[PDB]
């Protein structure tokens, strides 16, 4: 799963993490992944 | 005049955290408290119980200490102990009041009852607010055939160890409350028999680590009877004749004790709160229905802690209070965190995440790693290595699923496990973190290595 | 010429980890040990010192215990204490011997010396292998003007508390060894003065938390002199007249004690090891030059632990042994981990990551969060707070950079911080992890809250 900070940021930016594909290590969702999806 | 953006009913861990966070976010808060500030945890729960447990452990460890040359004839004065306990509680509850005031929170004493969706009545006076946070906690659950009285105590009465220790004590309930108070009384000289209806104590936790705790308590002389239920009793001249019976029923048995401690659970304080006047939905068990945002069926009204849903734990209530306050302040927070649970007995018990059974039920390819404290150098330097760490993970993804610990400082070590889960750590991540040597925390690192069949301090 | 896949010289934390891991990976291993199996940590370092500290803390805590009704007239038998210490050490070293044999490792007792890149000579016999791992450790560093003798002790001699406690002890060195042994002697009844060349004790760690530890030690009667260096001494009828001077030199002052403990560092045991016959490069200080793979200047020859590089810590040596073993086994491993450091004094001190200064030098926009133990419910239930948690992070990315803790169990709590750094956690990740209440671990969570000016139990 995603780290607390990323999950919280996603709620703030209205991003649905279940629709994202992380670009981090093993598919890990990064903060930039969330920000990129946000706008 | 005087208006509020938020009214918080209850100043327990949940309530005072909700009030304070709301104040930090710029809301004008009114906190209502019918009894002692701080709630159950600070007044008659966590705090006084942990204080008693520490005193008992200090006394108890002197036996092992004789082994390294510390000779003494320790005598524990119960009246003095009670006084210290009271001192610790007063210091903390006074601290909560100071924090509330320091944050600009208005404290009102009295029993609050809703009379509408956004209106509360306290002592005949009405108060309204755009947001209401219900944090009324819970109370000891009464057991059929054992109504609370002079001979049947709840946890609150059991805390007053200075009011005469019973020669023989029967504890009903193998949860955190019964186990902790049971060990306190045993270490203070009472004979203690503890019964649990389920097959194992701490039925909500890992059976393997829980069993090790039971065995440790039995070693101290506490007679633990699992798969056993209390049916009733009758006061006699020589004491209370309690009737025990198998969980499924059958062979009736009687045990004679002087006092009975009933610790079979809690009941949410949601009756007579005016919920039926506000339109707030409550489930069959009495818990206020809430979603991830801690919101009830009424917009603007939130519920947190023991009154909202189990597990009935303090750190959970505190976090839920923060979420509710943040949402009342216009933010968008949700509770999606891992909640660890700790038993402060000695050895301690702690767990977080999924048990093997739960992980299996969820579809994971369950695999476990185990590390016994007997192989811990730190444990030995502390006078005794008794316990173990078990890690539960998925064999295919290597993802960590749960961690269960039995041993000294288990409650402190579980925080690392909680973080590991929150960060989506794999067993490899846990094993690769360099834990300080010698420390008890190393048991987590090694349990992970064991998961991979390559632990160093034990054969694989 | 007897041959093996790998020959490990030394069976300390690093060596025995290397030997075991290599064996688990299918290699035929020979481990050579010139003294006691288990090295410094188990024989004259970590283990016996932690044992003594636990006994001292147990005795010390009884004073606070009187506060909660525990009456006692403690009498500590030093011979019995030393006996227990020896007992703990024997159990652990014998344990390492059983692990080595249980893993199929061949143990040879004697002093190994290289005679070539891949050949070692022990007791006049030659042994060869494809890979060699040098894990020879270190020894107490001598101090100019204070040659070790009957009145000038090294850490090993200091451990023998049953050989009479001096009335007055002077400790030279404000590192982990000096502080721990200084406190052991103080708690056992001696007058103790500790001197440190640098501006603050634990010069490698955070100055703020280190200062809190110093003040705590000073409260117990231990006189700590910082920015001060010992130059020499003169033995007179009334004791040892030690000459002290400002770090940068200058006016001299004198202090009189009965014994002196020199704990200014360690010297890697790399002389007389045959390195000059094998082509292994060593730096000015005696450390065997190595890269992240733990490889020396000679292919197939690795060096780990104290013999390879500072910090001179056990857990570090252990991990390095695993890395060297894995690579000797054909894997592609490398050491690139956060290494915590712990001081087992009471309160304990622990740190991992970057200090405020290091972070700034690294180019980060430094921001800090602090949480005092005085605001901890758990600390109060344990007899009274005394410490703090300080988190260092980047105000722009919110990334956690370092964590420093002073208080009870600091050593156990730093592992969570180590994990956080390895997982790339932010201050928010830490603040959002639900730590159990009440526990000392909560201080890390609240320090993280404080970093964002929203801690609950303290005014921001
Ligand atoms: C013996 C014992 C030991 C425990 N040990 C632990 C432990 O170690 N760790 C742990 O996590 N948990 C422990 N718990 C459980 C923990 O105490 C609870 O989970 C926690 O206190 C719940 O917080 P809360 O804010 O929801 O409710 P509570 O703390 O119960 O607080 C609710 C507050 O609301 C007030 N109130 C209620 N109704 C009204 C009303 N109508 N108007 C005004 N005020 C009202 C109450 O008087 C009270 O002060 C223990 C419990 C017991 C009994
Ligand atoms: C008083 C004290 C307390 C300490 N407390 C701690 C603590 O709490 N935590 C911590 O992390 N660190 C602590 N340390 C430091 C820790 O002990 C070292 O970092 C650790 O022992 C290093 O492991 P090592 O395997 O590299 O070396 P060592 O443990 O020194 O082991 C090297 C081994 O090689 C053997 N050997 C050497 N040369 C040869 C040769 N030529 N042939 C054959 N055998 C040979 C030695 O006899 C020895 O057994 C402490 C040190 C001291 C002095």
């Amino acid at each position: 799963p995603a780290a607390p900070s990323i999950r919280r940021l996603a709620r703030e930016l209205g991003v649905d993490l279940t629709r994202l594909r992380g670009t981090g290590l093993a598919g890990r969702i990064t903060e930039e992944d969330v920000r990129r999806a946000a706008g | 005049m005087k208006t509020y953006d938020l009214i918080v009913i209850g100043t327990g861990p949940g309530g005072y955290h909700a009030a304070i966070r709301a104040a930090q976010l710029g809301l004008k808060v009114l906190a209502v408290e019918a009894g002692e500030v701080g709630g159950v945890c600070l007044n008659v729960g966590c705090i006084p119980t942990k204080a008693l447990l520490h005193a008992a452990e200090t006394l108890h460890h002197l036996k092992v200490a004789e082994g390294f040359g510390l000779k003494a004839k320790p005598e524990l004065d119960l009246k003095k102990l009670g006084g210290w306990r009271d001192q610790v509680v007063k210091k903390l509850t006074g601290g909560v009041g100071t924090l509330l005031k320091g944050n600009g929170v208005e404290l009102l004493r009295g029993f609050a009852r809703l009379v509408g969706p956004k209106e509360v009545e306290v002592g005949g006076e009405r108060y309204g607010a755009k947001s209401l946070i219900l944090a009324t906690g819970s109370e000891p659950l009464e057991l059929k055939g054992f109504p609370f009285g002079e001979d049947v105590w709840d946890s609150t009465r059991a805390l007053k160890v200075e009011e005469g220790l019973p020669k023989r004590l029967l504890v009903i309930g193998g949860g955190a409350v019964g186990l902790e108070l049971g060990q306190v009384y045993r270490r203070l000289g009472a004979e203690v028999t503890l019964i649990e209806y389920m097959p194992e104590i701490l039925p909500q936790g890992d059976p393997e680590t829980a069993a090790l705790l039971r065995r440790a308590l039995e070693k101290e002389g506490i007679r633990v009877r699992t798969k056993t239920k209390a049916v009733g009793y009758e006061k006699k001249k020589d004491g209370l004749h309690v009737r025990l019976e198998p969980a499924e029923g059958g062979e009736g048995e009687e045990v004679v004790v002087d006092k009975v401690l009933v610790a079979v659970g809690r009941k949410p304080r949601t009756e007579g709160l005016g919920l039926e006047k506000a339109g707030v939905k409550v489930d069959e068990r009495g818990f206020i229905r809430v979603n991830a945002r801690m919101e009830t069926s009424v917009p603007g009204v939130y519920a947190i802690g023991d009154a909202a849903r189990p597990p009935l734990l303090a750190h959970k209530a505190m976090r839920e209070g923060l979420i509710a306050a943040e949402n009342a302040a216009g933010k968008d927070s949700a509770f999606d965190y891992q909640v660890p649970s700790v038993v402060y007995t000695s050895p301690e018990w702690a767990g977080v995440g999924l048990t093997e059974e739960e992980a299996k039920r969820a579809g994971y390819k369950v695999k476990v790693g185990k590390f016994p404290l007997a192989a811990s150098g730190r444990a030995l330097t502390l006078g005794g290595a008794e316990g173990m760490v078990k890690v539960v993970g998925d064999e295919e993804t290597d993802l960590l699923l749960g961690v269960f610990i039995v041993g000294p400082q288990a409650g402190e070590l579980i925080a690392e496990a909680a973080l590991a889960l929150e960060m989506g750590a794999t067993l490899t991540d846990l094993a690769l973190t360099v834990h300080p040597h010698p420390t008890l925390s190393e048991s987590l690192m090694e349990a992970a290595e064991a998961f991979h069949k390559q632990a160093i301090h034990i054969l694989n």
